[PDB]
Parts: structure tokens; sequence; C-alpha cells
């Protein structure tokens, strides 16, 4: 609907007079912000602007998943609400706000002006540790979505930040790390476009590796007569094995275990045996 | 055997389904046996862990929910074929290794 | 002299571009395989190298 | 616990420019061309067009 002018800047630590360049989830300048009480998807953080009492963040909002209610009668409670409170944790006692969820912490930044530009000072870093994919308001107001972008802020009060991905002039300003540019011609780095989608292509394999059968064999070789097997044409899914086989040791050399679910190997050899503790 | 999983970068049932630590962890981890307190001869089943989840937890995230799980995204109604309970008890015994 | 300076510039650029093939004592000289094989925290050392 | 059997299995991987045999439980995605898009081809993760 509308256009956000140069609004939606929040502090991403103390610093002063640094002209610091930071890549984070920011609201692009001159972006589309919707105007509105339905369920509003949260995505990667939101910039809310505006009688409004508070907010309700959550995933299902149906008592099957923890949701957090912020309200003013200031009360913040995270519990399994029906849309009454059981099995739950955190409890506490022109408008603009920015909501982000990083490392289980809900960052809430606030600001108010008598109506431009204004940096939103941090208010809360709540240790909630819940998955937020939807939210609602509790009672005309504008909602915008943050995207990953690189900004160049001035600074310990932020002043006149610039977005590097909107104009050639802004790109030049960001690549020179200065807000005042003299007459001339300068080369610039690519701040214009960054990838958004992903293109995963894996081979046409559907069989599952027989880890369960191998690890459940009734007999194993002596260490001096260790065998070898070639594993091929199967999908290495260790998750199916979490139901058993506690795996008192899972040291991985070269590759990282977390990556083993997104790697393809040309040849896998399994050598099995029995030893002392 | 699951204490090894409480560290940044590890993967396993605890690391990715129950408790996840940030890659930029700044702190400490303490662990001590309580076989004389948290275990019993008949078995102390009051301790549970989540062994199924569609996606891995983000760092420092909690997953309090007991909805019946189905690998195929079906409408499960009770524990049975293709309807698993995501929570499983540890079953701590005094004499176990 | 003129051909010499032209050749010098060409050889300097060629050496600079060919310097990427060296892994500089890290796991590999390519960022893609380092990032697809080693997790972030461990990959920091290779990226720094 | 020291004098108790401990079944050990050692997995050795080869990441060569050869057809893949063992792959992770990821789902392939459609092909997007002429766009600066992240891609993951059989473990080769990169950014390109």
């Amino acid at each position: 609907q509308f256009l956000s002018s140069h609004r939606g800047v929040y502090y991403p630590i103390f610093r002063s007079n640094v002209l610091h360049l930071v890549q984070d989830h920011f609201l692009p300048f001159d972006s589309n912000v919707t105007r509105f009480n339905p369920i509003i998807p949260f995505r990667d953080g939101i910039y809310f602007a505006a009688v409004i009492r508070g907010w309700v963040f959550g995933s299902t909002m149906n008592n099957k998943s923890q949701s957090v209610i912020i309200m003013n009668n200031l009360v913040i409670r995270a519990c399994n609400f029906e849309l009454n409170a059981f099995n739950c944790t955190f409890e506490y006692v022109l408008r603009e706000f920015v909501f982000r969820n990083k490392d289980g912490f809900l960052h809430v930044y606030s600001g108010y002006q008598p109506i431009g530009f204004n940096a939103l000072k941090p208010i809360f870093k709540l240790p909630l540790g819940i998955n937020i994919t939807n939210f609602r308001t509790l009672l005309a107001y504008f909602v915008g979505y943050l995207k990953p972008t690189t900004f160049m802020l001035k600074y310990g009060t932020i002043t006149d930040a610039v977005d590097c991905s909107q104009n050639p002039l802004a790109e030049l300003k960001c690549s020179v790390k200065s807000f005042e540019i003299d007459k001339g011609i300068y080369q610039t780095s690519n701040f214009r476009v960054a990838p958004s989608k992903e293109v995963v292509r894996f081979p046409n394999i559907t069989n599952l590796c027989p880890f369960g059968e191998v690890f459940n064999a009734t007999t194993f070789p002596s260490v001096y007569a260790w065998e070898r097997k070639r594993i091929s044409n199967c999908v290495a899914d260790y998750s199916v094995l979490y139901n058993s086989t506690s795996f008192s040791t899972f040291k991985c050399y070269g590759v990282s275990a977390t990556k083993l679910n997104d790697l393809c190997f040309s040849n896998v050899y399994a050598d099995s045996f029995v030893v002392k503790g | 055997d699951d204490v090894r999983q409480i560290a940044p970068g590890q993967t396993g049932v605890i690391a990715d389904y129950n408790y996840k630590l940030p890659d930029d962890f700044l702190g400490c981890v303490l662990a001590w046996n309580t076989n004389s307190k948290d275990s019993s001869t008949s078995g102390n089943y009051n301790y549970l862990y989540r062994w199924v989840r569609r996606s891995k937890l983000n760092p420092y995230e909690r997953d309090l929910s007991n909805d019946i799980y189905s690998p195929g995204g079906q409408s499960c109604s009770a524990v049975g074929p293709n309807c698993y309970n995501p929570l499983r008890p540890y079953g701590f015994f005094t004499t176990a290794g | 002299k003129l051909q010499d300076v032209v050749n010098q510039n060409a050889q300097a650029l060629n050496t600079l571009v060919k310097q990427l093939s060296s892994n500089f004592g890290a796991i590999s000289s390519v960022l893609n395989d380092i990032l697809s094989r080693l997790d972030k925290v461990e990959a920091e050392v290779q990226i720094d190298r | 616990v020291g004098h108790q059997p401990y079944r050990v299995v050692v997995l050795s991987f080869e990441l060569l420019n050869a057809p893949a045999t063992v792959c992770g439980p990821k789902l392939s995605t459609d092909l997007i061309k002429n766009q600066c898009v992240n891609f993951n081809f059989n473990g080769l993760t990169g950014t390109g067009v």
C-alpha cells in the first residue's frame, strides 16, 4: 500500500562517531508496508507503526504451542494460551516498534514521535525461546517485513543511516564509507542484488542406508580381523537412528557432523569391530 | 552418553531436537552424575526427551508440545502405526552403565 | 620497451589470478567446499587462512 | 566401564569429482536460471547464475 520513507532503523554494544557498516535484518528504504485485525505472518521480524494495547506472538495460537502476550492494563507472559494459562515460563510486570527473534531472544525496540527519521532505541531482549510465525494486535496501523540488507549507520545516538541497495548514489556512499562525496567518478562494489532463493539438486536416490541392520548385528569381528563394507546407492539418514544406538562417540574428521545431512559422497567405507572401553 | 551433545556444533537427538546451543556460545557447561538421586531400582521414568521433530531447533529454543507425530503428514489420532509419541522416557536404572 | 611493459602487466595480472589456486595451508583453496564440508565455527580458521 | 565391549564403526568418505553414491536426506528443488541464486549441486554449495 504505502511507502515507508526512511523509517525502520534500530540499533543492531556502545559506540560513538564510528560510521559503522552492518549487515542485518533491516527494512529497505521506500519499501511497501501494508496497512490495516487478522493473523499477520511474522517471517524474519517486523516493523509495526501506528488505542493499540499490546501484541500476541506465537506459532499456532491455539494452546498447542507456547505464545507470548505483551499488554498494558505492563504485563508480559509466555504461556499456552487458548487464543487458561498452563505449563509455561517467562512472566514479567506516531508509535513505532521493531520486533526480532534471534537465538530465542525476542528483541523489542520502541520509538515515538509527535506526528521523517528516528532510530528506535532497544527496550527489551526477552529470553522466550519460542518459535514465532504469526502475531496479532490487541485493541489504522502499518506492518512491514524486515529483509537481510547492509546499512551504514552514523552514530551514541544513530543519525542519518543510509541503505546501500536502493540507489547508485547510496551504493557509492556505502562503498566509500562517507556521507559527503566530492565531485568525481568512483568504482563501487556490488551492493545491488543478493541471492534470495536456493536451488538444491541431488541425485535420484530413494533407498535408505541399512544402518539399523548393520549396527544391530548379533556378531562383530575381532579388532584384529576388522571387516570392510562399501555403502552405496543409499541415503545416509542418521535421524532414523535416534530411536536407539546412543552413540557414545561421534567424532567426525574432515567433515562436520551437522553437514552430513547436506553432503553427497562418491564412496563410503564402513569398518566395524569390537574393542575395550 | 548425551552430555557430549551439549556443546556448540554438535548434532544428535539432544542437540537438534531438545536443546541447541549458539555457534557463538560464550559461557560454560557443568555436568555431574546423580545416579543416587535421579534414578531408582524400579526405574525413574519422569525424565523424557523429544526424539522426533520436522525441523531442528534454533539456538536457545524450547519445544513444549505433545502433538502426535506422523512422518507422512497425516491426521494421527492415537499412538500406533505411523503415529508416534514424540516424547520418550529415559528410564534411569541404578545398575545401568 | 613498450612490449616489455605490456608483457609485465599481463604477467602480473596472470600471477595474481593464478594465486587463487593455492590453498595457503588450509583444507582447500575453494570457499564453496570449505563451507559445504566444515561447519561455521571450525570453518572460521580456514576462512581466515 | 573401561573393561566393557564397545562396538566401533569407522566411516571413510571420498569427496571426488565422480558420480555420487551416498547422499543426505535433502529434497531436490526446481531449476532457476538467469538469476543470482544460491545453489547446492550434490554438495557443491555456491552463489551464481
